[PDB]
């Protein structure tokens, strides 16, 4: 998963 | 920290470090400037997750190849060859956990108390849940579900305000919100709950775009690109 | 270093740091390894080259992005905005040459003494030259000439035996080579002995590859495209 | 230029 996987 | 140094300079030079490429630093010099007690602009707040972000990601991936590393040598059939492993493999998830540590110390003491507008709030909070999480990712104690709920209440609290307070489009409300996916598919084993998060923000983001500038359209739909990349992985 | 630890730990540690990117940790755990006072092998040689090399990669690359703004900060129409960019400049130089010093001192103290055999004595002797090229390449004082006679010197000596000793495909005498020849093109203003140097290296080496096998082939045939590639850029 | 520029 992506955080700001992603990630944010 | 760096307490004999003026603010403007510790926030000059922590962009300098990130220009440099000096993260270790630069978290350094935001931790001094939070610590003379002035509440962060928004540009000072993106230096100081900047900063966090780059260094507990380095420890992170560390961290996920010695425990691979460790995992494999626990198999049958694998050679014993002592406690090298898990002791390295310690010794970085420790000084993980300790940046974790110092991030929510500074969210705690006080940052957060202090942050009475909706940006700065949720901002701070979205760390909180953010730092916790990271903690999570290590944890196998007895203290692991009090972290994973203190992950959990910190992500709540952010979302709670950013739903009152922000349109969708907003790129810390849709960072929060992918983050608390992720925090939802990967700590929780909720991935149900991480799609319909994912799939709802990026909709309601999605019907709100029309009323952006070119600027703005481009900042959202950047974030609204994440969600969608999640959303493949998982469906 | 590391005095507790022993040395067969503090070696499968700085593998395990290798494989993790921890540099830092690396070559904390090779100098704990070197301090325990026995000679070291052709993979330990390679494993403290490769950890010191990193870390002070990472430092040269930041002393470069922050002289160039130093340098445009003293150019005519430049604002003022006072001394925190030649600080924070300062400050990764001499954390620089504080690696640099340490590496230097290893080898000092007492690993050249203790290399009788032409492939570690010239491994030891390269790094000799490239750690004083590392602190020549800041240097600007009263020291900056001695500082480029010492990286000189180490490199000489270690060229004489190479060329004495070893093949020349060896890639120990290639990479020696190669750096001595960066040496002189960028530290001494030497453009033509860094061609010249170059060149020699590269056709000498050309006319020995038939003796070897396919991965000694390999091997030496990559660090001769290195040779290559400065003569491209530099003719 | 690349040490081991290109350099070593
Ligand atoms: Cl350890
Ligand atoms: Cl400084
Ligand atoms: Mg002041
Ligand atoms: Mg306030
Ligand atoms: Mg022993
Ligand atoms: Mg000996």
């Amino acid at each position: 998963a992506i955080s700001e996987h992603k990630s944010d | 920290a760096m307490g004999s140094m003026e603010r403007a300079s510790l926030i000059q030079k922590a962009k300098l470090a990130e220009q440099a490429e000096r993260y270790e630093d630069m978290a350094a010099f935001m931790k001094g400037a939070v610590e003379k007690g002035e509440e962060l602009s928004c540009e000072e707040r993106n230096l100081l997750s900047v900063a966090y972000k780059n260094v507990v990601g380095g420890q992170r991936a560390a961290w996920r190849v010695l425990s691979s590393i460790e995992q494999k040598s626990n198999e049958e059939g694998s050679e014993e060859k002592g406690p090298e492993v898990r002791e390295y493999r310690e010794k970085v998830e420790t000084e993980l956990q300790g940046v974790c540590d110092t991030v929510l110390g500074l969210l705690d003491s006080h940052l957060i108390k202090e942050a009475g507008d909706a940006e700065s709030r949720v901002f701070y909070l979205k760390m909180k849940g953010d730092y916790y999480r990271y903690l999570a990712e290590v944890a196998t104690g007895d203290d692991k579900k009090r972290i994973i709920d203190s992950a959990r209440s910190a992500y709540q609290e952010a979302m709670d305000i950013s739903k009152k307070e922000m349109p969708p489009t907003n790129p810390i409300r849709l960072g929060l919100a992918l983050n608390f996916s992720v925090f939802h598919y990967e700590i929780a084993n909720s991935p149900e709950e991480a799609i319909s998060l994912a799939k709802t923000t990026f909709d309601e983001a999605m019907a709100d775009l029309h009323t952006l500038s070119e600027d703005s359209y481009k900042d959202s739909t950047l974030i609204m690109q994440l969600l969608r990349d999640n959303l493949t992985l998982w469906t």
